[PDB]
């Protein structure tokens, strides 16, 4: 428990149940005088979860195609910042394989197929594996826990062979890796917002040329 | 009459979830969703069954009057130009005619079936020649061979509640079908076939974000 | 420390109790045997504190019940945004609001009503309003009735959204007592959190939507070509050629030159010729500084960490020579009773929209709307009105509190105690003042009138005779006057025109502002209104202070708070209860208000109001004759009350003419308002008797017994018709005379 | 659900429904028949 700004309302529940707990919060939320709904410390450690899994995934995907377009063979045609590939009208857009609205509501719609069926999981476990799937049933049982599914279908390779502590590394390996793409994701935004011209190009600028430092100049433009 | 309780034999319309215990799923096209708890008592609840029975079948019969004619215009021989402007096109006689006896015919029927169903057997039609035994009744399928003559809602082409469950089923559909044509004549102003070749050749774009 | 404890799931949202009216009380619930029973079903519905005994379940239905309130008042503006968009001329009215008259509500062709539908300009018909929107409208920019569509549609979302709230927090996540009952982060955020931060994005709102739009439609440009908000904002070159110092992102304030930004944030007071209004710059100047002062104030009390105050820390120091031990246990009173609160805070935001009301006219903020006269009128007046009626119920709630939930045994407090050891002092030196006021600020107005109609003019209160100078309001006016010369030098002008000193504003041929002057007739209304509101002061002071016991009844407390008397005993215990307290004073409140809001009229109509000519000269819309005319109770009636009433009686067959029905049934209900207040109960319980004789004679004598009113209801009816006579009469006046004359 | 039946029941409800068609009745047959002083039938 490395302590790094904690408190005491945080020792007052974070007692150490979530793998690895440094003992950061000086707010004391989830105190269990009153749990609060989707303030309980279970869903605490599932929120952060799954946060840090999707800013993984969306720190590599946001930044992957203008990067690759760099030295690599993904055309010119999507060599196009993030924040400029068309989520950001005020930026950019880009003709599509359909409209842009209905392609927002379907993907929306498969997404929420998918986090409507876990949340279900979520409340009670395992009982997916009952109803009509037109298969798949005999694998959404999980590992039990909604926060680690398991399952050949989430467990391909085969890790944590015959062990809790190879789990406890590759575990922590997880938080670790979702802070800090989440820290990543933070910064491309935030330059995005007040630089204007792409975090790899910022990467071609900041290898060089050291004198940049534009906490500096903190100009505020679209 | 067989029972669809708890289970797998219950596949939830919400997976996960407990339906609601005066949903037994006896009645075919069941699946637990009443979160208005509206089949709370069973008066009620007969009274909503026979409501959807009679709705499902007025739709499929509004579905087929819709679809077929306007097919049937743009590819087959004659020509049924758009059935939501059908109901102002001129005729022999005045729409008021028309109305006034449809309302007569239909109270005559409707209020004999209505009898029925307050008073079930007591109005049927089926006739007994000697030492033949008839059937009863199970209101909404009145049986006999007038509604039945097929001989389909007993027993041997099918278990009777899967057809019931093929019936109500597609008879939601249907509603749902109509509603919809109704509602892009609103929006739109052509047929639901006009709609569909439109939405073919451009899935993309050609929508109702189209504009 | 402080937790978010709450509960789940108390009560089920089970329809089984709205079939059994009456389920909270328990007599209720049995049966209405008589006809009484659905009088006090209702007269007890709110009833909160008297169904239960905890403070918790009650704190709880007071929290769902203020969402309710808000879903209510969330929907009524949704009502009116939408009446904006599909109903309004509005567009019209933008294209130019010199001389087109707002209106926003149409009546259907069916009953000969089309009349309701007069002209008002700019091809339309609709019954014109005064409501003032159209102003704020045109502040805001909202210029296109897409958003006053989209806007309808937000605000019934959130009143939807309200609603569910509602519902859910008293049903199933219902808080606890220490959230509740934990006062000082409440303070912390709405200082913080819900009035700086609001001022914060109203600034925000302003500085980046409404300031650059309204500067171009001042320029003068059809809205149509007008370039979108939010095209503002994302091309910074538009701004940029607007103002130079804009077009430097954010440099000039982190580096604390702020003066850069002078142009857009400024200090320079007045109005705006082009609108009359207020320079929206120093109107965003405000709302921006008030955000940062209500952040800066929020920190204040502990909450969890160990920095701040505690408000059982900060009164029990205060304790003075005389008084004692000071204000010491008075935090347990202020947190364990609920109408305590409700009287403070009804006290304070009486006060506060009475101020508002005030500052309105003087100040006009909004564009365009000191030329629209009807508006400033009624919204002046209305303001006025609400602010009294939340004054009364401050009084009434305290006096409820002083009843029920007072004990010395554990609420004790030293002060109070003290207060209330000298009642018989503070209610015989108020009376004596109620006097001494009443006798010196009437009589003087009798005494002018009857040598008026004896032939002795030179012997009158006025300027031309026997003078009396309001000497200190023209001292302060002039201090305003020549304030902004050496104390103010960031300023430009008087803070407003209606000191006495600078020049006129007028547009569109018609005035808005300009120096008030101060005759004798101001001292008399002055002095009229002071003694009215002394007189009410003492009603209401008295209630409160002898809810508890009198030295005519000795246990009054135990017989409750609202109870008719305590019999005809001892010469007659005829209204001793509180509650007849503030059924008393409601009426002098009404008077009051009447009073000040006619002096108001006249003043404005007489001094401030009217047209200018080409060359520059006034002629006001009365003559000015109010330093002449306003000392006489006969002159009320002949310059004011019966020439001024001409618009409203001609008003039929044109389209005021609603404006002239109303003014009869105003009086009407006004009329009827009599016959409850003087009559009494036995007389009307003995011919109820014989009708229900009458009817059982045919078999008719229905179960549910009838019964004449109880004495109380009786009183509060009377009252409410009274009330709404008077109100409706002078609603009715004011709208016809101003909109038909204006 | 037969709780909300017998609290439709309830007075108020009942008699706002009532009245409301009634006046709706009212004012179709004044659309019907503008002004209708006379009884112009016998
Ligand atoms: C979605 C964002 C999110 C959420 C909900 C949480 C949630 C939580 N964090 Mg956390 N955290 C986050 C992002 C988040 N974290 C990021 C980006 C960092 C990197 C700076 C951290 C670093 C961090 C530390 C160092 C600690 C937490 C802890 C906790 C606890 C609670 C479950 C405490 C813990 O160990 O969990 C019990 C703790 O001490 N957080
Ligand atoms: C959560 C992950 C995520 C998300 C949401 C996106 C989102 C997007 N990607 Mg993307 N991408 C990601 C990860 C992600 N990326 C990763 C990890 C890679 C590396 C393989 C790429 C490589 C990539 C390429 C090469 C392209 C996109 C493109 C796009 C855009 C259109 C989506 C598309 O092609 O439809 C899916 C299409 C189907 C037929 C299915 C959209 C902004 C396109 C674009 O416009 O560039 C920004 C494009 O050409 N992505
Ligand atoms: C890259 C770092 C990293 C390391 C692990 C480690 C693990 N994951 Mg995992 N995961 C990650 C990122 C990571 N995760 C991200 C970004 C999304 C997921 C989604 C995910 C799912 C959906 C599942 C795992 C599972 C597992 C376990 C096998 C193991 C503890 C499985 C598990 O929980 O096994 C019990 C499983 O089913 N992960
Ligand atoms: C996650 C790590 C990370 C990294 C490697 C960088 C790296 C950089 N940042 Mg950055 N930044 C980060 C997080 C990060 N930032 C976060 C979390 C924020 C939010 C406070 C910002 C906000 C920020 C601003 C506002 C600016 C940078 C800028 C820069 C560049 C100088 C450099 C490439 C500057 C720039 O323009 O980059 C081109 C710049 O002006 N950063
Ligand atoms: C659901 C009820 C319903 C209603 C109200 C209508 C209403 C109508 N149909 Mg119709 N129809 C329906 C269902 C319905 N259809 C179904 C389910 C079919 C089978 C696909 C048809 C097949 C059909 C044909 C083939 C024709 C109509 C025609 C008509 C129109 C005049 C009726 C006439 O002269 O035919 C008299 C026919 C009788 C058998 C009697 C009228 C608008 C006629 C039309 O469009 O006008 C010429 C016409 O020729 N209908
Ligand atoms: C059986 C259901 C069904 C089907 C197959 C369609 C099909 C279609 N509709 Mg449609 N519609 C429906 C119901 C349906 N609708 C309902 C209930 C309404 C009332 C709200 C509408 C209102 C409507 C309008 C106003 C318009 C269309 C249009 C269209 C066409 C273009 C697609 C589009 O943009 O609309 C997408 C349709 C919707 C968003 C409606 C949502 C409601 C349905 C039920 C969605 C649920 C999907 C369904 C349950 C799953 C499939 C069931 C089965 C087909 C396998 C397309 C042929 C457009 C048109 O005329 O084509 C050019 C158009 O302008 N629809
Ligand atoms: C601003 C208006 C307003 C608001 C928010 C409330 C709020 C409330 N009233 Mg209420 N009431 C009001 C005006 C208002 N009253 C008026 C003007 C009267 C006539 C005198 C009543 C007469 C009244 C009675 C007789 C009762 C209430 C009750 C209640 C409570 C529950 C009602 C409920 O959940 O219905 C929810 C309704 C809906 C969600 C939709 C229905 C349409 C709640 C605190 C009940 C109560 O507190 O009992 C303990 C109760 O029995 N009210
Ligand atoms: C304070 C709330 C309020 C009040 C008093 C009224 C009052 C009225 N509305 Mg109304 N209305 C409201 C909110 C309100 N509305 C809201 C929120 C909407 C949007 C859903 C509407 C939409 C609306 C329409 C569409 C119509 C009315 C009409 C009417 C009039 C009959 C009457 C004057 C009618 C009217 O005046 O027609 C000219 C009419 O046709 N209203
Ligand atoms: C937001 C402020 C507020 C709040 C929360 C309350 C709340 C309450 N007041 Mg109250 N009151 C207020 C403002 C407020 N009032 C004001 C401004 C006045 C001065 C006019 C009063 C005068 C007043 C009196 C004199 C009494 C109360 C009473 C009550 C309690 C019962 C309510 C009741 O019987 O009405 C139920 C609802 C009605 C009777 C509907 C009446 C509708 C009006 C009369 C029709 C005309 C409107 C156009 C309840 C706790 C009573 C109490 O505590 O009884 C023991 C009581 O005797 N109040
Ligand atoms: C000036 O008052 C100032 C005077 C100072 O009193 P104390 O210093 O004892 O009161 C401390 C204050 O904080 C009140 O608790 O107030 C009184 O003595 C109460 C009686 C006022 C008498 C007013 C007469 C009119």
């Amino acid at each position: 428990r490395q302590l790094w700004f904690a408190s005491k309302q945080s020792l007052t529940y974070l007692d150490g149940t979530l793998p690895g707990d440094f003992g950061f919060d000086p707010l004391g939320l989830s105190d269990p005088e009153g749990t609060g709904g989707f303030i309980e410390p279970r869903w605490l450690a599932y929120g952060e979860i799954f946060n840090g899994r999707t800013a993984m995934m969306g720190v590599v995907g946001m930044i992957a195609p203008e990067a690759l377009g760099k030295v690599g063979l993904v055309p010119p045609e999507t060599a196009i910042p993030w924040f400029q590939a068309g989520a950001i009208p005020p930026a950019g857009t880009y003709q599509y394989w359909a409209d842009p609205y209905t392609l927002f509501v379907f993907e929306m719609a498969l997404i929420g197929f998918a986090e409507h069926r876990r949340l279900q999981d979520w409340y009670n476990p395992g009982s997916m594996g009952k109803q009509y799937f037109l298969g798949l049933e005999k694998y959404l049982g999980g590992s039990g826990d909604p926060a680690y599914p398991g399952g050949p279908i989430f467990n391909p390779l085969g890790f944590g062979t015959k062990s809790e502590k190879e789990m406890k590394e590759l575990k922590l390996k997880e938080i670790k890796n979702g802070r800090l793409a989440m820290l990543a994701f933070l910064g491309m935004s935030l330059q995005a917002i007040f630089t204007g011209v792409g975090p790899f190009q910022n990467l071609l600028d900041h290898l060089s040329d050291p004198v940049n430092n534009n906490i500096l100049t903190s100009l505020k433009f679209h | 009459t067989v029972c669809e309780p708890l289970g797998p034999d219950r596949p939830v319309w919400f997976p996960g979830t407990a339906p609601p215990p005066w949903l037994d799923g006896s009645l075919p096209g069941d699946f637990g969703f009443d979160p208005l708890g509206f089949g709370s008592e069973p008066e009620s609840l007969r009274w909503f069954a026979q409501a959807e029975l009679m709705h499902g079948r007025w739709a499929m019969l509004a579905v087929a009057g819709i679809l077929i004619p306007e097919i049937l215009q743009k590819w087959g021989f004659m020509e049924e130009f758009s059935w939501y402007t059908a109901g102002e096109r001129e005729y022999f006689a005045d729409p008021w005619t028309l109305f006034v006896t449809q309302m007569a015919l239909m109270g005559w029927v409707e209020g004999r079936r209505w009898m029925d169903y307050l008073n079930p057997g007591s109005v049927d039609i089926e006739p007994r020649f000697p030492n033949r035994k008839n059937p009863t009744p199970d209101v909404g399928y009145p049986g006999g061979l007038w509604f039945d003559w097929g001989n389909w809602g007993r027993g041997s082409p099918e278990p009777v509640m899967v057809l019931r469950t093929k019936e109500i089923k597609n008879g939601r559909l249907a509603m749902l079908a109509f509603v919809g044509f109704w509602f892009q004549v609103v929006y739109t102003g052509q047929g639901p076939l006009d709609n569909l070749f439109a939405h073919l050749a451009d899935p993309g774009h050609c929508n109702i974000f189209s504009a | 420390e402080v937790k978010i404890v709450v509960d789940r799931d108390p009560v089920k949202t089970s329809f089984e109790e709205w079939a059994r009216p009456g389920h909270f009380s328990r007599t209720l619930a049995k049966g209405p045997d008589t006809t009484t029973w659905i009088w006090n079903l209702h007269a007890d519905a709110h009833d909160f504190d008297s169904h239960t005994g905890d403070l918790e379940e009650i704190s709880r239905k007071v929290f769902s019940a203020h969402f309710g309130q808000l879903s209510i008042i969330f929907l009524w503006l949704s009502g009116m945004y939408f009446h904006g968009a599909r109903f309004s001329n509005y567009e019209a009215w933008l294209s130019d609001p010199t001389h087109i008259g707002p209106s926003a509500q149409v009546v259907w062709p069916i009953v000969g009503q089309e009349i309701l539908n007069g002209d008002v300009g700019g091809g339309f018909r609709g019954i014109q309003i005064t409501s003032g929107f159209f102003q704020l409208w045109r502040a805001s920019g909202i210029t296109s009735e897409l958003q006053l569509y989209c806007t309808a549609i937000g605000a019934l979302v959130f009143a939807a959204l309200m609603l569910f709230a509602g519902w859910f927090h008293y049903h199933k996540a219902a808080p606890k007592l220490a959230w509740f009952q934990d006062v000082e982060s409440m303070l912390n955020h709405h200082l913080a959190g819900l009035l700086g931060l609001g001022s914060l994005s109203w600034a925000g709102h302003q500085i980046h939507v409404s300031l650059p739009i309204n500067q171009f439609l001042d320029a003068g440009v059809d809205p149509k070509e007008i370039p979108l908000p939010h095209e503002f904002i994302l091309n910074r070159d538009l701004l940029a050629q607007l103002y130079p110092s804009f077009a430097e992102g954010a440099t000039p304030f982190f580096t604390l030159n702020w003066s850069k930004y002078a142009e857009f944030l400024t200090f320079r007071g007045g109005l705006d010729p082009v609108t009359g209004g207020l320079w929206l710059t120093d109107i965003a100047h405000h709302h921006l500084a008030i955000a940062i002062l209500f952040l800066i104030a929020g920190h204040m009390y502990r909450t969890n960490w160990g920095i701040g105050h505690g408000l059982k820390d900060i009164l029990e120091a205060h304790k003075g020579p005389f008084t004692g031990q000071g204000h010491k246990g008075l935090y347990e009173i202020l947190t364990t009773s609920w109408h305590a609160q409700l009287s403070l805070n009804l006290a304070m935001l009486g006060s506060t929209t009475i101020v508002v009301a005030h500052h309105m006219y003087s100040m006009p903020p909004y564009p365009y709307l000191a030329t629209d006269y009807g508006t400033q009128l009624s919204l002046f007046t209305h303001h006025m009105w609400i602010g009294g009626f939340l004054i009364v119920g401050a009084a009434a709630h305290a006096a409820i509190f002083m009843v029920r939930d007072y004990d010395p045994t554990t609420r004790y407090n030293d002060l109070l105690d003290r207060v209330l050891r000298h009642r018989d002092a503070i209610i015989s030196h108020l009376n004596w003042v109620c006097i001494f006021l009443g006798f010196h600020s009437f009589g003087l107005y009798i005494h002018n009138d009857t040598m008026s109609a004896l032939g002795r003019p030179q012997d009158m209160f006025s300027d031309t005779a026997i003078q009396l100078q309001p000497i200190f309001a023209q001292w302060v006016q002039n201090i305003h006057a020549t304030a902004p010369g050496v104390t103010a030098p960031g300023a430009t002008t008087s803070t407003s025109l209606t000191w006495g000193g600078g020049e006129l504003v007028a547009v569109g041929g018609k005035v808005a502002l300009l120096p008030i002057p101060l005759g004798t007739a101001d001292f008399l209304v002055h002095h009229i209104h002071a003694f009215t509101i002394h007189v009410t002061v003492l009603i209401l002071l008295k209630g409160v202070l002898f809810a508890r016991s009198s030295r005519l009844i000795p246990d009054k407390a135990n017989l409750g708070f609202r109870f008719p008397c305590d019999g005809p005993g001892r010469g007659g215990t005829c209204q001793v209860s509180a509650w007849d307290h503030v059924f008393l004073g409601l009426f002098w409140m009404y008077n009051a208000i009447s009073v000040v809001i006619f002096h108001f009229s006249w003043k404005m109509q007489s001094d401030v109001w009217g047209t200018i000519s080409d060359q520059g000269v006034v002629t006001h819309i009365t003559g000015g004759n109010f330093a002449q005319s306003s000392i006489t109770i006969n002159g009320w009636l002949r310059d004011f009350l019966w020439a001024q009433a001409s618009q409203v009686i001609q008003s039929y067959g044109s389209s005021l003419s609603a404006y002239g029905l109303f003014f009869l049934g105003a009086h009407f209900v006004w009329a009827f308002s009599l016959m409850f207040l003087f009559s009494g109960r036995g007389y009307w319980q003995e011919l109820i008797e014989s009708i229900v004789w009458a009817h059982n004679k045919l078999k008719v004598a229905p179960a549910t017994q009838p019964r004449a009113l109880s004495i109380i209801q009786g009183r509060a009816v009377g009252v409410t018709h009274y009330l709404l006579g008077g109100i409706a009469t002078t609603w009715a006046f004011f709208l016809a005379r101003i909109i038909a004359v204006g | 659900m037969r709780d909300i039946k017998t609290y439709l029941s309830v007075a108020p409800v009942l008699s706002t429904l009532w009245f409301g068609a009634l006046a709706g009745l009212l004012i179709e047959i004044n659309r019907l028949f503008p002004d209708a002083l006379s009884f112009p039938f016998f």
